[PDB]
DNA sequence: AGCATTGCTACGTCT
């Protein structure tokens, strides 16, 4: 407490849970839909885009949903959150899938 | 449309 | 034994010829192969 | 009295035109057209029997005056350890013939005689895994000598039985797999049950995502679980004076599995 | 003399209306309405068989003039390694028919004939684990060809037999477990066995909390240990000329284990 | 209340 | 047509 250079900023918990694991050099489909590790996915705003390289972030302990990212102006920018096709009544983990 | 198991027998008969 | 365990995953009939057919192409290396071939290769000089 | 009639309705069974049933019916129409023998395989209570039963009611016998009936599809469920005379007796009795005591050869010839003339073109054998190993040779000869698409129905225990006989496995390789269902079509199927099957006076709102969760956990995608839970939940709720199925009863049922 | 008549009742068996039995009877009533096949499970001597017999008796055969009896509940216990013929024989004899000589096919057709018309609506199979693996197919055929709720009763030994056939497992999935008693329910039960069962000449006051340790250590909460202890002690007390179960007698009995 | 197997054999039997 | 991405299998290599 006396040795830190100045009082650090206490970050929002959700921000580290945005610091999820990510996958890259994947592509969005030419539609409202997605894929990951033979799971198949839907996304609310993906239909505005043709098939293109995409980046995506996921909780390995809750692969029920993914956060999707785009490289706007050479910077990562949010596309949308996304879900497995029809999956809502239950939740899934990555290791068991 | 409903398809009652007894009506299938009645139709099949 | 080991062929009989795994060959049933093919649904094959188990017989003299089918276990032979499961042996004649075992040339298709790993530790237990290394050990046994070396271990056999020691004794075969006996005459 | 209101209750006893509706209870007796819920106590009986019903049939619902699910996409799996529609898929099988088109597949069986292709096999019957081609005279292709095949097997239908899938886990218990996935609805194979109800689907095969609905197929024979859709292709009912045609009667013409003074002839034996034209019966394109014959459906049999063998008794356990069915021998050849048992099999022949099943087929001849389905075609509305009485068996006369005689040898296996006599039962065979009489069955072959009436499989012709009744114009049979598909024979569905439900739970074919009940057949003795020797009676599979008569099943194969029906498929080979006559122009009849034999359909074997069973669980993966059927696949165990036929893989033990090379000649049966190779004749019945063409197969359709019945699946358990989850998500969207499951949600539709739950909604279809409360719309078309339960018919309770007041809405149970089983479409509700939390109700779909507990049903997902208990029914585990088997249509024969989904039907039995809702029917049992209806009888309890009606008997307890409730116009509705609701979680207080539905989860008492769901915990019972 | 008095003492030998008390021994003659104390060596007998009786029925006590425990809440466990009541709970089963409400459940079996619900299954019998829905025709829901199910199972009753739980450790040995937990009271399952006595609770099933009590359900048979309260739903006894109803006579109708010149008709076969209406027998809503059939209870059977198979002999060990019960085959199909053995099953059919026990069902038909329970309905007060005589089996003739015949094939399994004759026995089956006769059993299905008398399961109809006698109006059977529940079949309880106690020691259901004694059924041969092949005869469950006939049990399953009864459950779905007729509107009969089949109740399989066994210990966890039955669940091993059931899970070896997924067609049985998926038909009898709904279950009720008889558990061991504890605490106030055990205390009330122990109180009942003094004041209702033994009805002994002088009280032992079995609400006593300390000696309840002696019972628990022998009894483990099994009713079929509890009912055994007190009859052993009472016969000894009345043989020894003791008007009560003394601690010296209870602990001596409870020490035989 | 309690019951005897031998009574039940006559009474229900 | 063209590949192009997607989901496994090493063969290390390190704690
Ligand atoms: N299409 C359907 N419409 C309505 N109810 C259905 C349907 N399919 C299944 N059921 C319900 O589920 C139960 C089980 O279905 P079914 O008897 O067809 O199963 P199965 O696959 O033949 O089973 P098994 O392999 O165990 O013999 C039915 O008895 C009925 O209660
Ligand atoms: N409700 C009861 N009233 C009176 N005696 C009982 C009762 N339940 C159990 N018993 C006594 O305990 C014994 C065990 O009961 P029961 O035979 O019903 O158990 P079970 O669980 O069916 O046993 P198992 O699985 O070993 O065949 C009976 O023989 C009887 O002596
Ligand atoms: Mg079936
Ligand atoms: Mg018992």
């Amino acid at each position: 407490e006396a040795g830190l250079p100045t009082v650090p900023v206490p970050i929002p918990e959700r921000d580290l849970d945005i610091c999820l694991m990510k996958q890259s050099r994947r592509t969005v489909q030419r539609g409202g839909c997605l894929q990951f590790q033979n799971l198949m996915y839907r996304g609310e705003y993906l239909a505005g885009y043709a098939g293109e390289t995409v980046n995506l972030r996921f909780d390995p302990r809750d692969i029920t949903t993914i956060l999707v990212y785009r490289q706007e102006n050479n910077q990562e920018v949010f596309l949308t959150r996304a879900h497995a096709q029809g999956l809502e009544t239950e939740q899934l983990a990555l290791d068991e899938a | 449309e409903v398809w009652d198991y007894e009506q299938l027998r009645e139709e099949y008969g | 034994e080991a062929a009989s365990r795994r060959l049933r995953t093919a649904g094959k009939t188990i017989s003299n010829q089918s276990l032979l057919q499961e042996v004649v192409d075992r040339d298709a290396k790993e530790r237990q192969k290394l050990e046994q071939t070396v271990l056999r290769s020691a004794a075969v000089d006996e005459s | 009295e209101w209750l006893q009639a509706e209870i007796a309705r819920l106590k009986g069974k019903s049939i619902v035109p699910l996409q799996q049933v529609k898929t099988l019916h088109d597949w069986l129409d292709g096999k019957r057209k081609a005279r292709k023998s095949c097997r239908v395989v899938g886990e218990s209570r996935t609805g194979k029997t109800v689907a095969c039963d609905a197929y024979r009611y859709r292709h009912k016998p045609q009667q013409e005056a003074g002839r034996p009936p034209t019966v394109p599809v014959v459906y049999i469920r063998p008794h356990q350890k069915c021998g050849p005379k048992d099999l022949f007796k099943k087929i001849t009795e389905y075609l509305k013939y009485r068996v006369t005591k005689g040898t296996v050869s006599d039962f065979r010839d009489r069955t072959i005689e009436v499989l012709k003339g009744c114009g049979v073109e598909m024979l569905i054998i439900d739970e074919a895994d009940r057949l003795k190993p020797e009676t599979f040779a008569d099943v194969r000869d029906i498929a080979e000598d006559l122009g009849i698409a034999v359909v074997l129905v069973g669980t993966d225990r059927l696949d165990a039985v036929i893989k033990r006989d090379e000649q049966v496995l190779e004749r019945f390789r063409a197969h359709l797999r019945f699946g358990k269902l989850s998500g969207e079509d499951f949600k539709n199927t739950v909604e279809m049950w409360e719309q078309m099957v339960l018919k309770l006076p007041v809405s149970s709102n089983l479409k509700s995502k939390e109700m779909l969760r507990i049903l997902t956990s208990a029914t585990e995608g088997y249509i024969g679980r989904l039907d039995e839970i809702l029917r049992e939940a209806a009888i309890r709720s009606l008997s307890r004076g409730l116009k509705k199925i609701d979680k207080a009863v539905l989860q008492e049922v769901a915990k019972e599995y």
